[PDB]
DNA sequence: TTAAAGTTAAGATGTTAAG
DNA sequence: CTTAACATCTTAACTTTAA
């Protein structure tokens, strides 16, 4: 309110803590495994043993969605050579829950939680705030600063979306553990809740910010604490995303499958 | 179609005796209760023709021939204050008296609490 | 004690039966004190 | 200390006073015709529902409305620490396997609409499946976040992560595409507070009301602490 | 009285020994 | 198979304390 302490401002203090790190430089911790097409690529031949898997699949939600449908799922190959004891991170929607789980469990890996990130629009934020009265201004810069209009009854401010059902506001990320004989998975849990708000943009609500995807980068790392940087991943790195981008994946200790055009 | 008749007869149909009313209306003096511990009219009438068929004062033998359940003393004692109208049961011990005269000395004792212009909530004190 | 059954999440019965169970602590105290 | 509990046995003579006369005022305010907290046209049904007989509500819910139920809402007891957990969370009530929750009729008691089956985070699967294999297709998805008293988000705990959020999935099982069932309505996300022990807020009734007006609804599980209009309701210690 | 820290109870956790 | 016991947490309400 006045002193700047809202609804929203109360639920969007981690956003300063966390700060973007510098694009690593050493040719020691990024790895570069760009081939033309995943499922066309063969994959458990250049990484080994990885403890954290991230699919980064943009889902095909219907015919006119510029995704990767489930078929693209079917022809991925997960083996010894690869994801042993770890643990897969993939968006998933509700459309297709039931598919997705059914698949993976079909692959051996099977669901353990649940992280999704509330949306706020900022274009909503703006709307009422100049609707109550700030002006001048697009939400890009909104992501961008810390001047968050003030709200204190943000059940309002959530992202109108297009669903033939209950509206849609959700950004559920499915966590699937591979549990494996005889290796002891090290786990430093409990660090991190399952819901934390994020600010979105209107009428593109398809992608988490440079600080959402930092938090759950972190989220992961603090979770598995060995598959990080402890003087020993060289090359052989212990976590893993897939199909990436030139926005925030390159990271110490994590491969990155890019996917050329 | 409405949906007052139409709860009145699922009440009437498939609720049970303590929920619904003989016309199919809210029973709403068990839901302000607790679980288990509601007051039914049939546990009044057994309290009322216990009186007659056993002795008065002691319970135990009164709990004897209650419903042997949800039936503790000190309910059956505090709500027979009411059912005959006063708080001192104690001075009112070895008195069998049935129902026409109790109504009968619960209107003379709310006549007295009247006119002892002391009266608290249809209760005469002693 | 006498401040540990006037909760306020406690229905009027149980207060009640808590009182007259502490009545009958006293009566039987009463009855081994003299 | 002879005066001391002496005092006190006098103390307890005016407090059963003042209690004989407060529950004889709210006896006389029963009797006078007090209403309750619950609607007038709530329907409960108070059993077992491994017991239950679901022929007499099938043939019931038929010959009056002229149409089965249209929403289903299910909350059923999953099996957690019992009362004592000793670190997080206690579930003070019996706990239901999924086999005696599988087993009871619930596709007879539908044609056409929607179910509302509330997952914890071990049961999600389980849930899935249920109602996978009860008829229903997995359509949406209702998560309830737990804010606290002043306005931020209720942390409890967990094992992989701190647990906020309470989980319910959504099947459809026939014709939708009608005058009920309006589309394009309320928000998956309820964010709300934690008004007691495994109590689900009461947005998902408005929601449910915004998803079909004045319909019939079904609700297994139940407690006194929502018993709503035009809600049948099955429970247990109703 | 006063606000300012200690202390405690509450939150629908997943995994493993003990019969 | 089922109950009991494990940490690796956060937050509000209650309690004590210096001012
Ligand atoms: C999850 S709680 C109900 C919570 C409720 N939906 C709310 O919003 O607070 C499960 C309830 O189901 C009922 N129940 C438990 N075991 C049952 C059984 N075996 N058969 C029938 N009902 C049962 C009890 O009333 C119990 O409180």
């Amino acid at each position: 309110t006045e002193p700047g302490e809202d609804q929203l401002s109360l639920l969007l203090k981690w956003r300063s803590s966390y700060i973007p790190p510098q694009k690593p430089t050493n040719e020691d911790e990024y790895k570069k495994i760009i081939c033309k097409d995943i499922s066309s690529e063969k994959l458990e031949q250049h990484a080994g043993d990885v403890s954290a898997l991230f699919i980064n699949i943009k889902w095909k939600l219907s015919e006119g969605q510029s995704g990767k449908s489930i078929e693209d799922l079917k022809k991925l190959a997960i083996s010894d050579k690869l994801i042993n004891n770890g643990i897969i991170f993939i968006w998933s929607e509700k459309e297709i829950l039931s598919q997705i789980v059914d698949v993976l469990e079909a692959k051996g890996f099977n669901y353990i939680e649940n992280f999704m990130i509330n949306q706020l629009s900022a274009d909503k934020a703006l709307e009422m705030q100049r609707k109550n009265q700030w002006s001048d201004i697009t939400p890009e810069q909104c992501i961008e600063q810390e001047k968050f209009p003030p709200n204190n009854y943000v059940q309002d401010i959530f992202v109108n979306s297009e669903y033939s059902f209950f509206r849609k506001s959700k950004k559920i990320l499915l966590m699937l553990r591979k549990f494996n004989k005889d290796a002891q998975l090290e786990l430093r849990h409990q660090r991190t809740s399952d819901i934390f708000f994020d600010i979105f943009e209107q009428n593109k609500p398809n992608d988490v910010s440079k600080k959402g995807m930092e938090f759950v980068y972190k989220m992961i790392e603090t979770l598995l604490p060995k598959a990080n940087y402890s003087e020993e991943n060289k090359g052989a790195f212990k976590m893993m995303e897939l199909y990436a981008d030139d926005k925030s994946q390159p990271r110490k200790g994590w491969i990155s499958v890019y996917e050329q055009e | 179609l409405d949906f007052t008749q139409y709860a009145k007869n699922m009440r009437k149909d498939l609720s049970n005796q303590d929920i619904c009313l003989e016309d199919g209306a809210l029973n709403h003096s068990y839901f302000l209760t607790k679980k288990g511990q509601y007051w039914t009219p049939l546990n009044q009438k057994a309290l009322q023709r216990g009186i007659e068929l056993f002795g008065v004062g002691n319970w135990k033998e009164i709990n004897y021939d209650e419903f042997s359940g949800k039936a503790n003393i000190v309910e059956l004692e505090l709500r027979t204050c009411m059912i005959l109208g006063i708080n001192d049961i104690t001075e009112y011990y070895g008195k069998k008296i049935s129902e026409e005269e109790q109504e009968e000395i619960k209107k003379s004792n709310i006549a007295k609490g009247k006119k002892e212009n002391k009266l608290k909530d249809n209760i005469y004190q002693k | 004690t006498l401040e540990d059954i006037e909760n306020e999440k406690f229905t009027n019965l149980e207060i009640l039966t808590h009182l007259y169970n502490l009545k009958a602590e006293i009566v039987r105290r009463l009855a081994e004190q003299g | 200390s002879k005066k001391g509990l002496q005092g006190l046995l006098q103390d307890i003579e005016k407090r059963i006073l003042h209690y004989k006369q407060l529950f004889f005022k709210e006896q006389n305010e029963i009797a006078n015709g007090k209403r309750s907290m619950v609607p007038d046209n709530s329907i409960p049904i108070c059993s077992d529902v491994t017991k239950l007989n679901f022929q007499a509500l099938i043939d019931a819910q038929m010959r009056h409305a002229g149409k089965m139920f249209d929403v289903i809402m299910m909350d059923p007891p999953w099996q957690l620490s019992s009362s004592q957990p000793s670190r997080g969370v206690a579930i003070a009530y019996d706990s239901l396997s999924d086999e005696k929750i599988q087993n009871m009729p619930i596709q007879s008691l539908q044609q056409d609409g929607f179910i509302f089956v509330w997952a914890i985070n071990a049961k999600y699967r389980v849930t899935i499946k249920m109602i996978e294999n009860w008829g229903y297709k997995l359509v949406d998805e209702i998560t309830w976040v737990k804010k606290t008293v002043n306005g931020k988000i209720a942390k409890g705990h967990g094992f992989y992560l701190q647990h906020a959020k309470e989980s319910c999935l959504i099947g459809v099982k026939g014709d939708v595409d009608n005058g009920r069932f309006k589309k394009n309505i309320a928000s998956d996300v309820i964010f709300s507070e934690r008004r007691g022990q495994s109590q689900k807020p009461e947005e998902i009734y408005q929601y449910i009301n915004q998803l079909c007006p004045n319909g019939n609804y079904l609700e297994i599980f139940a407690r006194r602490n929502n018993l709503h209009d035009n809600w049948v309701s099955i429970g247990n210690e109703l």
